[PDB]
């Protein structure tokens, strides 16, 4: 449940970013500022997300 | 369409309508405009 909620929040911020449909994976750090796309990219790279 | 959430039903309808308007605005990028 918690993982699903976090995914929802991150993808929703990614959508706030791609307003009107508009890098390397986000580093694993609190100060690792990156694009919302890169954050989702890190999650996808780490684990098959949809699967 | 996805709702994505009888006296309060009208309020829900209004809420849905409101969300739709906001979405359209963002799609149009009207906020930036």
């Amino acid at each position: 449940n918690h993982a699903i909620k976090l995914l929802t929040s991150l993808f929703q911020d990614l959508q706030v970013e791609a307003l009107h449909k508009g890098g390397p994976p986000a580093a694993l750090s609190i100060m690792a500022q990156s694009t919302s796309i890169q954050r989702i990219q890190r999650l996808i790279d780490s684990v098959p997300l949809m699967n | 369409f996805n709702p994505r959430t009888d006296q309060a039903s009208a309020i829900k309808t209004k809420n849905v309508f409101i969300a739709q308007n906001v979405a359209s605005l963002q799609e149009l990028g009207g906020s930036e405009k």
